[PDB]
């Protein structure tokens, strides 16, 4: 956190990538960061710098390209706690579409999560989420939930 | 179902057929030539769906359906289907007719319910209904219509002004001619015309390119009197179409969208055809 004249973003990118590929460090380290993210999310603040946020974003996005629901579960948790909450709805939403590994009951459960998170918002721009350039409304998701 | 449809109408672009059933559904299909494959079904009425109409594309393709229940259920293609964007139910029961209006009168809907009302539903920015109701007849209004007197819709040589004539078909057995004055916010009853001692079913306005306007007042006496206007403010004269009573049990009466040929939609499921000949007189055509 306190680099930026004692750590360069590129050297830091490499570290962050390293401990998350090595099984032994990845879990304990990453749960630890997210507990601490929770302590400043409660405030309506951040715990982290802008640079660190994007590094983690980038590694996890590359873990989506290896599949599994769990990769999205990490990206989700990170975005909720480090305040990217419209994008957090998006993360759960990508999963239902990208995967045909999910069954019909399983598609429904996922839909139900996105729908209640959109409508809990105190913002009128977070009542919908983006898939490409088309705006996806609760109404659209609802049609999807009965049709899937 | 498809075991009793009461009206069908086609959009300008020729994409969605909208048949309206009397078990409360509006089954919406796909226009693919003469082939039709279904795409929707909308149940929401509590009465048999009487009639459906399309709206001119310059203010959207709007689908207004009405039942016998005091409800007009406006739909419009949204949500990847057909979803309401307005509702209007200032009546109580027996909404009959629902006809869209040209954008030279603004975007208005002209609703006729049998409870001796007519509303003029103005549409705003949020799609809000603004029924400016008027009492007409007293036994029932079956249908509704309007246009200039002194000028016309704004153009090159049609001025502009602010007026709108009406034809109101009643179940009091009359067919009244109301006149709107947009310079006074008055609806002045002008002429009362009576050609039938039985219910006026349908009324209509001739979209003829002629200055003369003809109104086909059909009836359950199986007679149509053609109400002949000399100009846009001239008198009305009863005329006979068929000089005798049609075998057709007449309900509707529609003029063509190019021509001045009149089809009377008989209960025999045949359309008799009457248009004026080289002598000046309504004579056969089919």
């Amino acid at each position: 956190r306190l680099g930026h004249e004692c750590l360069s973003d590129t050297v830091r990118t490499n570290f962050l990538q390293l401990l998350l590929q090595e099984d032994i460090y990845s879990r304990d380290f990453f749960s630890t960061l997210l507990r601490l993210c929770n302590a400043h999310s409660d405030n309506g603040e951040l715990y982290l710098r802008t640079v660190d946020i994007k590094i983690v974003d980038s590694i996890l996005s590359q873990n989506l390209r290896s599949g599994d629901w769990e990769c999205f579960k990490k990206l989700y948790c990170f975005r909720m706690l480090n305040k990217s909450e419209r994008a957090a709805a998006e993360v759960l939403y990508q999963y239902i579409l990208m995967q045909a590994d999910l069954d019909v009951i399983r598609k429904r459960k996922c839909y139900l999560m996105v729908i209640n998170v959109l409508s809990s918002f105190d913002s009128a721009y977070d009542q919908w989420i983006l898939n490409g350039s088309k705006v996806v409304t609760l109404t659209d998701l609802r049609d999807e939930l009965r049709g899937l | 179902h498809n075991e009793l449809i009461h009206d069908a109408v086609l959009d300008y672009y020729g994409k969605r057929l909208a048949t309206c059933s009397s078990d409360k559904t509006i089954k919406i299909f796909e226009v693919e030539g003469e082939t039709h494959k279904l795409i929707d079904t909308l149940t929401g009425h509590e009465g048999p769906v009487w009639r459906v109409d399309w709206a001119h594309p310059k203010f959207g393709t709007i689908l207004a359906s009405c039942s016998y229940d005091g409800k007009v259920l406006i739909w419009k293609e949204e949500n990847g289907r057909w979803s309401q964007i307005a509702v209007h139910a200032v009546h109580s029961a027996s909404v009959n007719s629902v006809q869209w209006a040209p954008h030279e009168y603004g975007p208005l809907l002209l609703v006729a319910s049998s409870d001796g009302k007519v509303s003029v539903v103005e549409f705003k920015e949020n799609g809000t209904t603004s029924p400016i109701i008027i009492d007409a007849h007293a036994i029932g209004v079956n249908s509704a219509s309007w246009a200039p007197a002194t000028i016309e819709e704004d153009g090159e040589h049609n001025g502009t002004k602010e007026s709108r004539k009406f034809v109101t078909g009643g179940a009091d057995n009359l067919v009244k001619i109301w006149k709107y004055n947009s310079d006074a916010q008055t609806y002045v009853l002008e002429s009362t015309l009576e050609g039938h001692s039985d219910w006026v079913r349908d009324v209509a306005w001739s979209p003829t390119v002629l200055l003369r306007s003809y109104l086909a007042s059909v009836s359950q006496d199986r007679t149509c009197i053609i109400w002949t206007q000399d100009n846009e403010q001239g008198p009305w004269k009863k005329t006979l179409l068929k000089e005798e009573k049609f075998p057709d049990v007449l309900w509707r009466a529609s003029w063509s969208l190019s021509g001045n040929v009149l089809a009377l939609s008989g209960g025999d499921n045949k359309v008799t055809l009457w248009k004026e000949n080289l002598e000046g007189k309504w004579e056969p055509a089919g």
